[PDB]
């Protein structure tokens, strides 16, 4: 136990934390809001902006999933038939669970069809790149690639790792 | 780029004074962006999360076919070729009273997973009618700051955006008043505030510095004085007067 | 607490037994179950240390 | 009481004075900064100057404001007043958050009630049918209790997973709601409140 | 022993649940960089806080 307070990065429970630090050993604390801050204020006293900067943030959503299909008389039964029969005292749970299952195939491309379908006719850029000194190589189609793909999409490609 | 200015508040004289000094911090801002994504892998997480969860519930269906259940074996094929007709029944149905119940809760958790996915794919579906196809006036929705734009780009199973922002960097400190009246007669900005530099005042818009001569054509008269509690002492320009002498 | 001349036994709201009166001596007891719980691992991560 | 069977809760990780710490922060920021800090560094300003803004925005002119400072300041005061004391009417108010209470309990206590049903055996007590029963018919009447519970607790488990959805699709709504009502100003209609925000 | 996972299984679903309670709280008040702190003096021109 010590006295400081830090930030959150392996969570115990009722504010405390713990965390690997330098000798070397394993600390405990609890843990801190942030930087405390005061503002000044009066009744005729004001700020005004003098500069800017122009900043870029990303955001990660995901879509879709992979579809699957069971069979349910393979799964639960194999080949031989004397198992087979048994079965048809139960009613109607095979022909229940099959529906289940494709009716989440179909809906996934509709998902897909749903957030990137949003223009009627395809556009091409300009064969002249001139747009007053702004450089968009990043996002482009490179024609050099097999695959049209820009060259931020194909580090992405590879950094996402799928029997 | 001039009327997305416009539209956030600073007028177009902003964006082509500094055209040089704005296009060199985007284009060095885009720089980051790739080098940020060669960290650990810890960026692209949540895509990643939706593909190991369903890799754990496949695993699991296939390794409880190898349990007895109850039975004296595990293998429908020994049953089949060790026991007579008669008999075999009673150990058979042990076999699919469980194998039922472990394809059932499989199920289950499928279709309440896939509540989560479709809940999620409409968001994104909102953000690229509004943040990519507009400008939005909404807080903290395309980005932290105020929205300039958007760009959309693909990713497996899912989608990935960059946002553009302005953000105000330095500031300092002023003396304002409410208003102020010079005939007898209260005066009020337009689209501004009254800033005291010191010795003189002035007219500035709120969001960027740029004194301006308090004139007829950016105040508005209304009312007389002493009703205002703040109100101060100062003149007016009023240009005709050059001009019928 | 205090019981019947003829109550010998006790309860709770989900029925579980908790009080045993003494057959030898006509006194009374509690019984509560005694520790258990879980246990879990910190670590740090198997590269670092 | 008693912790019962193997029951356990756990407690939060962010402690009720924490929680305290957050709001008051916002309500400091948003009577001294106004809406500024909600995007960059905080800017002073004085109170009423922040007020013309927004009737700036409403579609009245500032001149209003100014005018008739007096007035609108002890409106204000009146109308907060009323809130307190009507938060002490019927315990209407409060019932949102008071069902989600009551259910939970609901959903546990059935739970433990179902350990005393024979479930088609001799008797309810594992050590009764051990005492009283020689192994080898034993194994038939204990393998119809361990299938009857396993029902009884994938039932409760199920429950608690679709439970859980509509607290998650509230907590969502919340963010969004401070996000805009509360960090600035609105323009939609009857999402802050009834009326012009 | 003879039913394979099941045990197993119940207990991966009731911690996801758990954690997820965490992250509802800490998205909907953890939303400032700062903390700030009111002016001793309340003089906002006639507003009763
Ligand atoms: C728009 O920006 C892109 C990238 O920011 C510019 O393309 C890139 O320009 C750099 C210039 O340093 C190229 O680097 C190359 O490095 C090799 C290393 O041996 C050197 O031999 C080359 O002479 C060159 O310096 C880089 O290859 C090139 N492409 C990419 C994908 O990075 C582009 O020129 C900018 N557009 C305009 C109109 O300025
Ligand atoms: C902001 O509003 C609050 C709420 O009205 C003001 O506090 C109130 O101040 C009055 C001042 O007299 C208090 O009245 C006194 O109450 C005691 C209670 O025992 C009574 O014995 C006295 O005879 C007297 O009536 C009142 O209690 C107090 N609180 C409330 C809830 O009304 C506060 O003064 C206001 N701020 C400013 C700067 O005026
Ligand atoms: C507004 O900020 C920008 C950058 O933050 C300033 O531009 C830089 O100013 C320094 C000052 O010596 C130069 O060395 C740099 O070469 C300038 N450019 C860049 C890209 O850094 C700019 O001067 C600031 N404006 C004012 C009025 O101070
Ligand atoms: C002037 O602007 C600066 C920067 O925003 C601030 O100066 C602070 O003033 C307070 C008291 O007024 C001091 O306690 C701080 O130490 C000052 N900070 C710095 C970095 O100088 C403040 O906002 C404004 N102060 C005045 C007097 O106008
Ligand atoms: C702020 O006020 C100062 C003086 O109080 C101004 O400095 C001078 O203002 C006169 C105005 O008649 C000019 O003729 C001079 O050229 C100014 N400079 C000097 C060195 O005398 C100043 O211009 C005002 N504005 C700002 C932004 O500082
Ligand atoms: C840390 O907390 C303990 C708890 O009592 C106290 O005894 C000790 O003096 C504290 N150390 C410092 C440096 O404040
Ligand atoms: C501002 O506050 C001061 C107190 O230091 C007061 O004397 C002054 O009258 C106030 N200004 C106005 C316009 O009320
Ligand atoms: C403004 O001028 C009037 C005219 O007499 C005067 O009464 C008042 O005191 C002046 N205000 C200031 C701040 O000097």
């Amino acid at each position: 136990h010590v006295n400081n307070s830090y930030e959150c990065d392996i969570p115990i429970g009722a504010g405390i934390c713990a965390s690997y630090q330098t000798s070397q050993s394993i600390i405990a604390y609890t843990m801190s809001l942030g930087a405390e801050n005061s503002v000044a204020y009066s009744n005729n006293s004001i700020a005004i902006p003098t500069n800017f900067t122009i900043s870029v943030t990303t955001e990660i959503l995901p879509v879709s999933m992979t579809k699957t299909s069971v069979d349910c008389t393979m799964y639960i039964c194999g080949d031989s038939t004397e198992c087979s029969n048994l079965l048809l005292q139960y009613g109607s749970f095979c022909t229940q669970l099959n529906r289940a299952l494709t009716g989440i195939a179909v809906e996934q491309d509709k998902n897909t069809q749903e957030v990137f379908a949003q223009v009627k006719q395809i556009y091409k850029t300009p064969p002249i790149k001139d747009f007053g000194g702004f450089n968009f190589s990043q996002i482009l189609p490179d024609p050099s690639k097999p695959s049209k793909r820009s060259p931020i999409e194909d580090l992405l490609f590879n950094k996402v790792t799928l029997c | 780029m001039a009327y997305r200015f416009n539209g956030i508040g600073v007028t177009q004289n902003v964006l082509y004074e500094n055209q040089k000094l704005i296009a060199n911090q985007f284009n060095s801002a885009i720089g980051k962006i790739q080098d940020s994504l060669s960290s650990t892998p810890s960026a692209l997480g949540k895509l990643q999360d939706v593909v190991n969860q369903n890799a754990q519930a496949l695993n699991t269906l296939v390794k409880q076919l190898s349990s007895n259940f109850g039975a004296i074996s595990s293998v429908l094929n020994d049953i089949l070729s060790r026991l007579d007709p008669p008999e075999a029944e009673v150990q058979i149905d042990r076999l699919i009273t469980g194998r039922l119940q472990s394809l059932q809760t499989y199920v289950t958790q499928q279709l309440i997973r896939a509540a989560e996915i479709r809940a999620s794919a409409n968001l994104a579906a909102t953000k690229m009618s509004e943040c990519v196809l507009g400008q939005s006036k909404r807080v903290d929705f395309c980005g932290k700051g105020y929205h300039l734009m958007s760009f959309p780009q693909s990713a497996p199973h899912g989608v990935v955006f960059l946002h553009v922002t302005y953000v105000p960097a330095q500031e300092k400190n002023f003396t304002t008043a409410p208003a102020i009246c010079h005939d007898g007669k209260a005066h009020f900005p337009r689209e501004g505030v009254f800033v005291s530099n010191g010795t003189h005042w002035f007219v500035t818009q709120r969001n960027f510095y740029e004194p301006q001569i308090i004139t007829t054509d950016n105040t508005f008269v209304s009312g007389n004085c002493d009703v205002v509690i703040g109100i101060v002492n100062n003149t007016v320009y009023d240009p005709l007067q050059p001009e019928l002498d | 607490k205090k019981f019947l001349p003829f109550q010998q036994f006790g309860r709770d709201i989900a029925d579980t037994t908790d009080a045993v009166r003494d057959p030898q001596t006509l006194e009374i007891l509690d019984i509560t179950p005694c520790s258990f719980g879980g246990v879990s691992v910190i670590t740090p991560g198997t590269n670092t240390s | 009481a008693q912790k019962f069977n193997g029951l356990t809760v756990l407690p939060p990780l962010l402690t009720d004075e924490m929680i305290a710490q957050y709001t008051s922060a916002l309500l400091a920021g948003t009577i001294t900064s106004g809406w500024t800090f909600g995007a960059g560094p905080a800017l002073q300003i004085p109170f009423p100057m922040q007020m013309a803004y927004r009737f700036n925005g409403i579609g009245v002119t500032q001149n209003v404001l100014y005018e008739n400072q007096k007035l609108i300041a002890n409106q204000f005061n009146s109308a907060i007043g009323k809130i307190q004391d009507s938060l002490s009417s019927t315990p209407s108010a409060l019932g949102k958050l008071q069902d989600v209470v009551n259910q939970n309990a609901q959903a546990l206590n059935t739970l433990v009630k179902q350990l005393s049903s024979n479930f088609g055996a001799i008797s309810s007590v594992l050590n009764d049918i051990l005492s009283r029963l020689d192994p080898p018919e034993a194994e038939v009447q204990i393998d119809r209790l361990i299938t009857g519970r396993l029902q009884s607790l994938q039932t409760y488990v199920t429950q608690q997973l679709i439970r859980a959805a509509e607290i998650r699709a509230s907590a969502n709504l919340a963010a969004t709601k401070m996000s805009e009502c509360v960090l600035g100003q609105s323009k939609r209609v009857d999402f802050c409140g009834k009326g012009y925000h």
